[PDB]
């Protein structure tokens, strides 16, 4: 059957046995930048094995009262090997991604996640005329968490699930490349995400390309003898990463 | 020069004009064009994507995510009503703020079929059946499962394939309805009933959750532009 | 000439084919036609998705701002007015543009100018026809600081002159962005250390307009109010996104107060009773 | 330098004339007759496509 | 080029042919030519039924309503005016349309605007040229409730702006019905239980117009009165019916008082006496 | 894109020129030269038609 | 631009005008057309139908 | 004459206009043209010449 | 359609070729491409040097002078005005022309006329529309010395008449020089003994304009101020020269006070400190 | 007597119509489409030209 899928990128391999399918972007597969759409004049850097490979982020715990999580993604891979180093030494970056999310249960557990991959998720603030600190939009490989009600913390994102931090209807948030992790059919959700920007290359510190969002619509539920701890693991692999404008290390 | 005569409509400004006007920056070199994935040529491409329906908008469930959860469980006898709403994509409170409801609320006439997709988000060891009925108007709302199976329906058996499609057929007097409410173009009622109950084994939770989706079919249309009744501002955005 | 899909006839079925059974967990929208579930007839359908295209949806003139200035005052700053150009101070054109993330369009700009005689003791005048000047300054140019300032000469800056009672002034404007599309949303900072300002306010940078009366000090005050109408034409649009539920607050950020998802029903099942 | 094209008429029952007058393409009228679409990148955005009669997640 | 029928010559007849004897009980109108009864000559007739066609009979501009509004008032509702669109408040265009049951036509709308200075103590003014705004709202849109209301922006609604002294404003309007013809008569109810309203008032649903002055509060009142002229063009018409004998009463129903069939003679036979 | 057609003149004793200027067919002038008719559905609206010399209800 | 000269009759409104005017709703999709029995192309089709004459219009 | 309709932008003066206007001196015999060395067709011809940079602009 | 040069790919090099080593002492600008020093890729470049040509750089309308005159005065010289024609009283168009030494262009002249009612005791008038006259006098013609002077007849001199409220007056003017180019700089004297005047003031000799009101003495003073806009078209230009550093002083000479070469830095080496 | 030429459009993705109306060439519009250049008289203004790889003052 087509439920078993194997993905190899570099020296890292994922074998799944209850997959659903693979969503590829807006139909476009990630490729390198051609000479007609180019702007910069010098030779790029294509590592292609030491960069294009699966990196595993932190596992998050999914209780019955969990609301959702988000990661900003050119910035969650800041300290992930030679991808993060090549981010630190160059000025212009350009890559696509492969986002694989693991969550397992048994046939006695129920629940349903929505894994969305949203371009340009410019988020709102908890206090309206106030500036958000960078530690709340992103935290690296550590997830930020939505809240169930109207949050009003200082220098923080408005954390409500029914507005997704952006002021929209959370049910209408499926216009983006998405899958579901339904615990009675699924085990994982693979999303191939190409490069989307208004410019051909961009800096990978000053800009946030997209935002993964994992939101449980059907709440997690189980009986009085089943397992309580259910983790959720996100694994990311850059694809067709190239780099331009080499200079010293830093971001300022 | 050339003798000419001015008609009515001269020296006016119509908002829907389609004329030619001089450029304020002649010979301006426009930047080149780049292939960006996800180009939209029609809002009807957007309106054909499934999106989740808040069926459970009942008295402060809207200020949470519980408005999307349709509660379902084991029953005592059989044949009770699960939920129900009226087929008004843009006037009904259920599918008002949904994506089809937004795009249709930028229009005044609509036409074509509607898909409703229902996902069962319970456990792998639970079974059940449902009756997903559509009833054209002329009578009222069907009051039991006996009156509900006299219209367009489908029996959905919950198994490995986790989602069903009730495709609402376009059955109308005219070619177009109205997006706002009137008695003349009334469309009917979407209702859902227990065919058989939810039988579950021991040490498994009983109460489960159905999610609902809506989109348009490939014969769908919208006709008359207007402003959306959702935009309400008072002052400027200084 | 592109029609919608015809409805094809069908008959009874009894087989292992299942068009109605699918899986929405793959991010896939099912392609189910009404001839897959019920028996349909043959309908030759002549409807055209014409007035729903991205060109016909956005190419309508919309008021973006109101500009007010006078013709004689004690303070010189109330005799002229200025406006930093954005499309994000009126909610209708803003919400119509924010269906997409990136856009590429030419602009067609139309000004509607009206003058009202202010209340004074000497209203019995005979005023000759007022002439207005609208100067566009590309980003970086010099700024006029009075109505009699010598920066109103327009040797290189674009300008338009209108006498009272004519047609509204109209000019066309090409695609002016330094990138490949007008970015409606920018998720990022202005400084490389991830400080500064957060949002699309870094990527506005469009210049600003200036408004005055070409006539000199009159002997009675008259308040002019000019309304700017943008018309996006030659439209391309990419990567759509859900419409905004919440009411806007400001022009520079995207912030809000949380709003309920839809209107409440107070029940969950319909009936033939008072519904 | 004239261009002749059909008008928007109804079904079951034309030929306007256009000449461009300005040196720039930003002066031209709106292209209000492009009625094509492709919802294959929003609907059906998957690898290993589905055949609508198979169980598809079989 | 379609002529009327020629008159053909005839001679004496004596036979069993009977063109003059017929039976009107079959609903049949006899096709009797004057060359069937009397001796006629040959007349080559060049008359053309040209100015009696359904296009030439209806395509004339007709005043449908008068709209009145002012420029300064104590109450805000008398500074603007509105009109629910029908063709059934002036009897000439109504009676010309009610020859048929169903019609299909494009409309050509022309406004004629005149302003009159109201009586006041301060009539010695110098008023600049008044500018008027006519906004059309399709059925369901938001309604302005003041002259300074923000629903007058016309981002999507059609509008027209006219300065005083120009030509009258004119625009074309296509066939806007949700059915296949404008139903002049609707014999039926609004509700399925045969209650509600009876008549064509269910099928009007055409939108409504709005009128104000773009200028602000002036220092003297001026009453504008704008007249709407419809012109039906591109005309098709079906299933004719007799003209109305009786005087109309209202716009929403068809009700009347009974009227005599024609004018009385007081005798029945003519004579060479005082007739 | 011009169209030439005859004018309305009298008998026993032309060729105007028209160019359409707008993209829509609702902008065109009135079709005031269609002079055809058919009173066969109002007069003679019967089955088993009558031959005008026969007694016809003979 | 092009030198032109205005004739008498400019900027007037005649009721029997036959000119062209812009549409207030561009590219509006008109509903399809249906064959309905009893189409009239001329009022002279109507005037050729027999109809009853009130000859006895004498004093009430 | 010919029926016409005025658009917005009529009777205005734009600085970047590119229209045609009548001559105030008709049939004026312009003097002949002479080949002069150093004709410029583009300011980018001028901008490609090396020129000395004042790097030491330090306090008088 | 002339593109800029493409960037060609290169690889490593180790040879006796030296593109970076040259000699600027020969007056030669090195033709070094970035693919001569570092490794570059292939870039297909679509930029066009379009808006930098000598035609597009100069062909913009620029205000050259302001002319003021009245409609009733005690002295007759303030009821009319005159202007000896030069392009050297406004610094923007002067500095844009002085990139070159010799130029050859046709001129497009546009006048913008505004009138302001002067302060008086009898401001409550009803003035009919003012008509202005602009007479050009070729060098040597007779000069009007009053507003009612008979030299305003324009039998041979070019003239233009403008009624208030219309479009601005515009006429075209050919190349009018007695030499082969408008000499922007003339290094030389006027007399053969090397005395007289030094500079370009010998080669101006373009004629002069005259301005009045065609109307007679009005019963209230009105100040007209007309602005002259030149537009150089059909442009040829020769032998370029550096732009002017220093501020101008006069129209007839080139004299100045010395100005520093650029803005000071107060240090000579950059750092990551407060620079 | 009409002349048809291309418009200024961008790259990677026209034909206006011009008729001259006046008897003089000083009335014509600006020639804003001459994009040619030659910096061989300002750069490289020397006798015995240089070949860019030779030491050139060798
Ligand atoms: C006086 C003559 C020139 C008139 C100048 C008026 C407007 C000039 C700016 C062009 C308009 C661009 C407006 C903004 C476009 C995009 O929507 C925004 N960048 C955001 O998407
Ligand atoms: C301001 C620009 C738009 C102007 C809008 C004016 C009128 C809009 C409505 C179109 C006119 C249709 C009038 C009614 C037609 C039919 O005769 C009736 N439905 C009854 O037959
Ligand atoms: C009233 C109708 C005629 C209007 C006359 C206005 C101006 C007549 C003179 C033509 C303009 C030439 C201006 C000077 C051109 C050159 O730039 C200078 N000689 C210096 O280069």
């Amino acid at each position: 059957s087509d439920r078993v899928r194997s993905i190899t990128l570099g020296n890292s391999t994922i074998t799944t046995q209850e997959s659903a399918n693979v969503v590829v972007g807006y139909g476009v597969w990630p490729d390198y930048l051609s000479d007609e759409e180019a702007t910069a004049e010098d030779q790029p850097t294509q590592p292609d094995v030491a960069t294009c490979r699966f990196y595993t982020l932190d596992s998050v715990s999914w209780m019955k009262e969990s609301q959702g999580w988000w990661w900003k993604f050119p910035d969650a891979l800041r300290d992930m090997g030679l991808f993060g180093q090549n981010m630190q030494y160059h000025y212009l970056g350009r890559s696509g991604y492969t986002i694989h999310v693991q969550c397992n249960a048994s046939k006695f557990h129920q629940g349903c996640l929505l894994v969305v991959c949203v371009p340009e998720a410019e988020m709102g603030a908890a206090n309206i005329n106030e500036k958000i600190n960078r530690e709340h939009l992103s935290n690296g490989e550590v997830a930020n968490t939505f809240s169930g009600t109207k949050s009003s913390n200082t220098n923080d994102v408005q954390q409500a699930v029914f507005n997704a931090g952006m002021g929209v209807a959370v049910g209408n948030l499926t216009i983006f490349p998405h899958q579901w992790i339904n615990l009675r059919t699924n085990n994982c959700a693979t999303i191939v995400m190409p490069y989307i920007n208004s410019v051909p290359m961009d800096n990978m510190f000053r800009h946030y390309n997209f935002t993964l969002m994992i939101i449980p619509f059907a709440k997690l539920d189980y009986a009085a003898g089943s397992s309580t701890y259910i983790p959720i693991t996100v694994t990311v692999a850059p694809m067709c990463a190239e780099y331009n404008g080499l200079r010293l290390a830093g971001h300022q | 020069g050339l003798p000419v005569m001015n008609t009515p409509g001269s020296n006016q400004f119509l908002t829907s004009d389609d004329y030619q006007s001089p450029t304020a920056m002649p010979q301006f070199d426009v930047t080149p064009e780049m292939n960006i994935p996800g180009e939209v040529k029609n809002l009807m491409e957007i309106a054909e994507v499934d999106s989740v329906v808040p069926v459970n908008n009942v008295n402060e469930n809207v200020n949470s995510l519980e408005a999307y959860r349709i509660p379902v469980h084991s029953v005592t006898e059989t044949g009770a009503q699960v939920f129900g709403f009226t087929l008004q994509p843009g006037a009904d409170t259920v599918m008002e703020r949904t994506l089809l409801g937004e795009i249709l609320n930028y229009y005044a006439n609509w036409s074509g079929s509607i898909k409703l997709t229902f996902m069962y988000c319970g456990s792998a060891m639970a079974t059940g059946k449902f009756l997903l009925a559509y009833s054209p108007p002329g009578a009222g709302v069907p009051k039991n499962r006996r009156e509900a199976m006299l219209g367009t329906h489908i029996i959905w058996d919950i198994g490995l394939q986790s989602s069903c499609v009730l495709c609402v057929p376009w059955i109308s007097q005219t070619h177009y309805r109205f997006v706002s409410k009137d008695i003349y173009t009334d469309a009917g009622f979407i209702t859902c009933w227990y065919q058989t109950s939810i039988v579950v084994p021991a040490e498994v939770q009983n109460q489960s959750v159905i999610l609902c989706f809506v989109s348009a079919c490939n014969d769908f249309s919208v006709r008359l532009l207007r402003d959306s009744p959702f935009v309400r501002q008072t002052a400027f955005y200084q | 000439v592109v029609r919608v899909a015809d409805t094809m006839p069908s008959g009874p079925s009894n087989s292992e084919s299942i068009p109605a059974l699918t899986a929405a967990e793959t991010g896939h929208t099912s392609q189910v036609v009404p001839s897959d579930t019920i028996q349909t007839r043959h309908v030759r359908n002549f409807h055209v998705r014409s007035e729903s295209s991205v060109e016909n949806f956005l190419s309508r003139s919309a008021c973006v701002y109101i500009v007010e200035y006078k013709t004689r005052d004690d303070t010189p700053d109330k005799m002229y007015d200025s406006w930093v150009i954005n499309t994000r101070q009126v909610a209708q054109l803003r919400r119509k543009l924010e269906f997409f993330t990136y856009v590429r369009f030419d602009v067609e700009v139309t000004f509607v100018i009206t003058s009202v005689q202010d209340d004074s003791t000497r209203q019995n005048t005979d005023t000759p026809a007022l002439t207005h000047q609208i100067m566009y300054v590309p980003p970086g140019g010099p700024i006029p600081q009075a109505v009699d300032d010598y920066n109103w000469q327009t040797s290189t800056n674009p300008s338009v002159f209108w006498t009272e009672g004519n047609a509204p002034p109209r000019m066309s404007i090409p695609f002016m962005s330094v990138g490949n599309a007008y970015s409606n949303f920018y998720d990022g900072w202005s400084h490389f250390s991830q400080t500064g300002v957060y949002g699309f306010n870094t990527l506005n940078n469009m210049g600003k307009l200036y408004f005055r009366h070409v006539n000199d000090k009159t002997i009675s005050p008259i308040t002019s109010k000019v309304r700017i109408y943008f018309k996006p034409k030659h439209v391309k649009a990419w990567v759509p996104r859900p419409p905004r539920l919440c009411e806007y607050t400001h022009k520079d950020n995207v912030d809000f107060e949380p709003k309920g998802v839809t209107t409440s029903r107070t029940q969950l099942t319909i009936s033939n009773s008072t519904h | 330098g004239a261009q002749v094209s059909t008008q928007k008429t109804g079904a079951h029952e034309i030929h306007y004339t256009n000449i461009n007058y300005y040196k720039d393409a930003a002066s031209n009228s709106a292209n209000r007759q492009d009625f094509t679409q492709d919802p294959g990148k929003f609907t059906e955005p998957v690898k290993d496509i589905m055949v609508k009669s198979l169980p598809a997640l079989n």
